[PDB]
């Protein structure tokens, strides 16, 4: 009966921190499950009960952060064409310059096109963040076809052999059917190695049908969680994870250029735990 | 009391609590909202329990989405013409709700109704930020609502101290009688104090009529902390005796979110100020107004 109230006690204060940062209430409800079949109360001896909950509640957690897929890494000497994707102001076009600085400083040879026709300066925006930190770019103030841009934006770069294209887009959202479809275009017309679905994470419940939504209509690969910094939980990441059946390859931690990190696990999931 | 029927409530109750979760209210609102609803059915048919809890909270969410008076711009604006001053209102909110996009769908709309408004870019520091308000001022001068002006922006670029533009800008606009300014501010996260101070330093220094928060419906639990830590800086670091604080809010992408719409609860809970606009996409007609029932409709389907 104790170690019953116990565990109960326990779960119940993990399941309100869980849901509090942000996780979505299925996951939540899920994992409390997982958690007590994969915990006996009758085996424990005497030992202390938290600490083996405290463990089992964070070995379920990090399931949900890992898809088993691995990361998907640039190929040196190759045309790499990276594509960024993600819902209205989820941080697209910062974290475009943010991962171009990373590569450019680790000796890669990239760039960056502007192909979002719709945004009131979106052309100026990426212009001014890649001018400032000496990284080529590719837009056009007067084109409004973006596959037009896309598509002159990475040959022009191939001709000139660079080895990290990336492609800034404009925000979508899933309820939209003409910008999904233009995704979708933009998508064909490059062909890229790699498509970074972005996602804020402030974002609250909502995250699963959208990010679900962004893979049912792009190959989705990779996960990059923006806003991150300080205090930021991040908990919609689960569902991006798991709806995307992709890794978060790097957090954003700033409106700076420089910040920017690659995603580690434990750290995220402490913040997130407690 | 009695015992099993506080035992049938609080399951019912339970699983509308899980419900309004799902659905994007804030889980300490959505807990806060049942104990109150429990407070006030308790001391007073299975089927009626679960109908009198569902109609009971029903009944409160519709009193929390419409507090106070519904405030009414037009009609101030004029007040202000008739002292010879701007209509100021300043734009705040974290990174990327859509303060920019929606304070030139708001300027199209006074611009309609027959009003001159001075867009202040005070977003001073990301990259596009002005391009961007120049785009929207550009095409908002093809309403005409030829000889006078009736859009202007007021800008000096990027790196200068926004607290200062704003100042500026206010006087240009008495200057040159423009009814309304429309301050925007830059994107930062509620827990920069930095930023969360310059923030309330150009709100102290220039006391605009109308301070409107922006949050997207898209947010999660941080629909709370937003206002809760934006509203203390407005208050902690105020040089009035009188603090000035936010007074209505802005909702945007609305139209992301399907029925998942709880955080135009998180948002109406934690203040006693009413959801001035709600935006439904891009452009500058997706701006409503919030109609409660429709929410709480969407909120109780699921
Ligand atoms: N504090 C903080 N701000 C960030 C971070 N990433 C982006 N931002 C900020 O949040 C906003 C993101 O803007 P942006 O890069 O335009 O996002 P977007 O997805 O391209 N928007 P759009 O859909 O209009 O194209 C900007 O205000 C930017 O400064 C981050 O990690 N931390
Ligand atoms: N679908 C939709 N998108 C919206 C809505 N309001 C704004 N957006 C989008 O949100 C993105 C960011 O808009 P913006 O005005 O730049 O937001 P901001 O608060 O000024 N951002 P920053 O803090 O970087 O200055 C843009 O893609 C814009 O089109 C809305 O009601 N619906
Ligand atoms: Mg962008
Ligand atoms: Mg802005």
């Amino acid at each position: 009966i104790i170690n019953e109230e116990v565990l109960n006690a326990m779960l119940k204060e993990v399941c309100t921190a869980l849901l509090e940062a942000d996780v979505n209430i299925k996951l939540v409800k899920q994992l409390r499950e997982n958690v007590k079949s994969a915990i006996d109360l009758e085996e424990m001896a005497s030992l202390n009960k938290r600490k083996m909950i405290q463990h089992a509640v964070f070995k379920e957690l990090v399931k949900l952060v890992d898809p088993g897929v691995k990361a998907w890494t640039p190929t040196k000497g190759k045309q790499n064409v990276i594509m960024f994707v993600g819902l209205q102001g989820s941080g697209k076009t910062t974290t475009c310059s943010k991962l171009a600085y990373y590569y450019q400083r680790k000796g890669w040879k990239t760039c960056l096109i502007c192909a979002d026709t719709f945004r009131a300066g979106a052309f100026d925006q990426l212009k001014q963040n890649a001018t400032k930190a000496r990284i080529p770019f590719y837009g056009s103030y007067t084109e409004m076809d973006p596959v037009i841009i896309a598509s002159e934006g990475v040959e022009k770069f191939k001709n000139e052999n660079f080895e990290i294209i990336i492609v800034d887009t404009s925000g979508r959202h899933k309820q939209e059917d003409s910008l999904f479809e233009e995704m979708l275009q933009v998508a064909n017309a490059i062909q890229p190695d790699n498509i970074v679905y972005v996602m804020d994470a402030s974002i609250g419940q909502a995250c699963e049908a959208q990010a679900k939504a962004f893979k049912d209509k792009v190959d989705v690969a990779s996960v990059i969680v923006t806003k991150l910094d300080g205090h930021a939980k991040g908990g919609g990441a689960l569902s991006a994870v798991a709806a995307t059946k992709s890794p978060i390859i790097f957090i954003g931690t700033g409106e700076h250029i420089d910040d920017f990190e690659p995603f580690k696990t434990q750290p995220f999931i402490s913040k997130l735990l407690g | 009391m009695g015992s099993l029927s506080r035992e049938d409530m609080e399951s019912v109750l339970d699983k509308m609590r899980d419900h309004l979760i799902a659905k994007n209210v804030a889980a300490d609102i959505a807990v806060q909202l049942c104990e109150s609803v429990a407070n006030k059915l308790e001391g007073k048919t299975f089927s009626t329990v679960t109908s009198t809890v569902k109609q009971a909270l029903q009944e409160s969410l519709v009193q929390i989405l419409q507090p106070q008076r519904r405030v009414d711009m037009l009609r101030d604006i004029m007040d202000a013409q008739r002292r010879q001053r701007p209509y100021v209102v300043t734009f705040c909110g974290v990174n990327g709700v859509g303060k920019s996009t929606n304070l030139a769908k708001i300027s199209f709309w006074l611009l309609e109704n027959g009003f001159s408004v001075l867009i202040a870019a005070c977003d001073t520091f990301r990259a596009g930020a002005v391009e961007q308000l120049r785009t929207h001022t550009r095409r908002l001068s093809a309403l005409h609502p030829g000889g006078r002006t009736m859009v202007q922006l007021f800008e000096k670029g990027y790196g200068k101290d926004a607290a200062g533009i704003a100042m500026e800008a206010i006087a240009f606009a008495r200057n040159q009688g423009f009814d309304v300014v429309l301050v925007d501010t830059a994107g930062r996260m509620q827990d920069n104090a930095p930023l969360m101070t310059a923030l309330a330093k150009l709100i102290t220094v220039n006391t605009p009529d109308l301070v409107l928060f922006v949050g997207e419906a898209l947010v999660g639990n941080e629909a709370v902390d937003q206002l809760v830590k934006f509203n203390r800086a407005l208050a902690d670091h105020s040089m009035a005796q009188t603090p000035r604080l936010i007074d209505g809010i802005v909702l945007t992408k609305f139209d992301t979110i399907d029925d998942k719409v709880g955080a135009a609860i998180s948002m109406t809970y934690i203040t006693s100020k009413p959801i001035v606009f709600v935006g439904t996409g891009q452009t500058y007609c997706d701006l409503r107004s919030l109609n409660a029932k429709a929410v709480v409709a969407a909120l109780m389907k699921a």
